[PDB]
RNA sequence: UGACAUUGUCAGGUGGGGAGUUUGGCUGGGGCGGCACAUCUGUUAAAAGAUAACGCAGGUGUCCUAAGGGGGACUCAUCGAGAACAGAAAUCUCGAGUAGAAUAAAAGGGUAAAAGUCCCCUUGAUUUUGAUUUUCAGUGUGAAUACAAACCAUGAAAGUGUGGCCUAUCGAUCCUUUGUUCCCUCGAAAUUUGAGGACAGAGGUGCCAGAAAAGUUACCACAGGGAUAACUGGCUUGUGGCAGCCAAGCGUUCAUAGCGACGUUGCUUUUUGAUUCUUCGAUGUCGGCUCUUCCUAUCAUACCGAAGCAGAAUUCGGUAAGCGU
RNA sequence: CGAAACCACAGCCUGGGGAACGGGCCAGGCAAAAUCAGCGGGGAAAGAAGACCCUGUUGAGCUUGACUCUAGUUUGACAUU
RNA sequence: UCUGCCCAGUGCUCUGAAUGUCAAAGUGAAGAAAUUCAACCAAGCGCGGGUAAACGGCGGGAGUAACUAUGACUCUCUUAAG
RNA sequence: UCUAGUGGGCCAUUUUUGGUAAGCAGAACUGGCGAUGCGGGAUGAACCGAACGUGAGGUUAAGGUGCCGGAAUGUACGCUCA
RNA sequence: GUAGAGAUUCUGACGUGCAAAUCGAUCUUCAAAUUUGGGUAUAGGGGCGAAAGACUAAUCGAACCAUCUAGUAGCUGGUUCC
RNA sequence: UUUCAAUGGCCCGUCUUGAAACACGGACCAAGGAGUCUAGCAUCUAUGCGAGUGUUUGGGUGAUGAAAACCCAUCCGCGAAA
């Protein structure tokens, strides 16, 4: 849906722990480092003989991903998340 | 599925019935004579080949 | 049958799939006519 | 021939030739279909609560920065009478008007100085804790209620606000990823990278308490199942066939010689179907041939009745299955 | 001279009810030693843990652009050099 | 005695002009280094040519006829060829 | 507190829904059978009566009393010929 | 057409057989892609197949022997005194 | 004890809503024939000791006769703290 670029909450950090104004953005999942422990075991059960050693998703469907807002004090650097219902359709500003 | 025909042909049954042949046909193994002159041969026969 | 040659089986006989395989054909599926640069009826070649 | 090739190692491609494996559930048998697999409204539901069917009628996996929050002002659907312009009740005005309108999307409930319409300001759609309700095991998940500690919005104020008037609109472990801290650890001691944790979220699992998954067997196997089909008995009659009552009528004339609609009461079915009670450690399966017996719903033979000269022909009409067919 | 299958116990009917077609139960018809040769109505006669069908998180043969691999094959790098 | 039309699909076959993608290895830059980021490369590949006495095709979709479905009717795409 | 079996039900009365109907399918209430023998309904899991230690006597329920068969070929008033 | 080699029909006999495939009659072939002794080779996902999933010692849609192995069974049967 | 008379009495086991079943097993008799032992865990009970408890990993009387009884040190387990 649309949603304002700028909205005023409360700040949970700890130097404002007062409503302040906020840049708002959509969160985006970061790109999967190599060296994370568990892509660590994966390669290592991974090689070798045996094939695929894990389940590995097939499919794909429900689309529509709840939306992550990620509130940033203007000043403080300080980020929030705040969380809505799914929607197909989401516009900032 | 089965070993195919094509697949068996490696030998055993296979192999070529020789018994009646008298002898490879060859040219004559190329020497001294042959490299830097001639020499000379008679037919002695003339042969069916099985 | 099935079990004894890539061209086996069927309620008719009939190949299935084309017989032109491909030349690196794994041994017991090369059959019919191997790396086929083409088929069919030729009128007049060289 | 020639430092190529070959050979060794590793890498990318190809590889049913070959291996291993899988190829949901519910279900008036199974399959096909559908989704009754996670959920909502009215009804089924028998005035507490609970309550099933592949019962009935409908919805839903969205949508909304306003359609959320506060305040104010106003009153709607229609009907009537006028003015226009010219049918057009478009617009405008005055009366009546209990809501017959609107309220995002279904239905039910709710609402009139509002919960509807318009306007002004806004982000309570926020951070944190416990208690509670519903489904319920009184576990999870979802959804919801009343509070508490903050920080805010709005209003003159009392107040109201922790999303949407209420009843639907959603997600574990592992893994990844993000946020957060003058946070903990990398175990001989340090610093810096990197990694790992604690806390709060999101990736997605609709088979919705959440495997990673194509077929075929007319060559077939095993364990079982009469919890389950074909078969097999049995039951049921929606069909069809037959028999009564009714009497508008055809039958030159006489409603029922003989025909006889619309209705209505019964019988039978040898029809597939319906169901799934017997049989799946096994009741041999159509027809024909052969052979016997039984029923009568009578084709013929016996005797009777009514319509018109006989002659006949029909009602076989009534008894009647002895005897033929 | 001399087996075997098979065998809960057995063995005459009708009707009833009943796991819906009973030899046994309930009510009737009835009922007399010991036996021979035949017969094919019945014993839902015997055989074989239904071979059809369904179920099973039980298989196998076969197929394929199923899932996951694999001999081989092909291409490159490096070594041989 | 004939062996028709169809190379779009699927196969097969030939292209390097696609470098278009790309492993390993190696090369450049940053970093203290692990490493990261860039280019570079083969085949396979997308294209393109050929091929039916290769597999095969020589019409398909459709919504709707008294239980339902229906293929009557309603209509088109026709396509590689009809 | 610990633990078993169980997680196929079925019949009737009454209230029902689906179905043409069904010795049909699905729900509501209670009583039952399953796990319940016994007297009765000739017979019969569920209907009526009644629920059971081994016995004597008495009396009953439901149902009976011509004979089979224990018990009036009892009493009263009618009806009925198939 | 005989010997030999087969095995069409009677859907004959037999069908607890003479026999785990035989007997009778009938029939096919009978100078060659003929029939056959002995020697020899091919071995189990293997062989061998004028192709029936045929044949591979009464065993074949994967022989036979021992072992893993008392394989697992949400399934069937049984499960011993008052 | 046998037999007769009168009255009653279906074939057991099993799965099952329901078996006398035209459901399966059972011709007969003997002998054999199926909840065990072990590593744990949980409740309950008994016994010893108790803020402790546990001699049997070991070592000793020991050689006579010694798989037993009996004795003996340091650790350690569990408990005494979350
Ligand atoms: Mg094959
Ligand atoms: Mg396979
Ligand atoms: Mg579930
Ligand atoms: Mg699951
Ligand atoms: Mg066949
Ligand atoms: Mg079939
Ligand atoms: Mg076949
Ligand atoms: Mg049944
Ligand atoms: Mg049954
Ligand atoms: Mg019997
Ligand atoms: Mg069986
Ligand atoms: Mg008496
Ligand atoms: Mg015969
Ligand atoms: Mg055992
Ligand atoms: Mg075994
Ligand atoms: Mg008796
Ligand atoms: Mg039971
Ligand atoms: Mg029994
Ligand atoms: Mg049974
Ligand atoms: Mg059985
Ligand atoms: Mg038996
Ligand atoms: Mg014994
Ligand atoms: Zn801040």
């Amino acid at each position: 849906v649309n949603i304002p670029k700028t909205r005023k909450t409360y700040c949970p950090g700890k130097n404002c722990r007062k409503h302040t104004v906020h840049r708002v953005t959509q969160y985006k999942k970061g790109p999967d480092s190599k060296l994370a422990q568990g892509k660590r075991r994966y390669d290592r059960k991974q090689s070798g003989f045996g094939g695929q050693t894990k389940p590995v998703f097939h499919k794909k469907a429900k689309v529509t991903k709840k939306v992550v807002l990620r509130l940033e004090c203007v000043s403080c650097k300080y980020k929030n998340q705040l969380v809505l219902k799914r929607c197909k359709h989401f516009e900032l500003g | 599925g089965r070993v195919i025909r094509a697949q068996r042909k490696s030998g055993g049954i296979f192999q070529a019935h020789t018994r009646l042949r008298k002898g490879a046909a060859q040219l004559r193994t190329l020497d001294f004579a042959e490299r830097h002159g001639y020499i000379r041969g008679v037919v002695q026969k003339i042969i069916h080949d099985p | 049958n099935p079990v004894d040659h890539p061209h086996g089986g069927g309620n008719h006989q009939h190949v299935g799939h084309s017989t032109t395989v491909p030349r690196q054909s794994a041994p017991g599926q090369k059959v019919g006519l191997i790396a086929a640069r083409r088929t069919g009826l030729l009128r007049g070649a060289a």
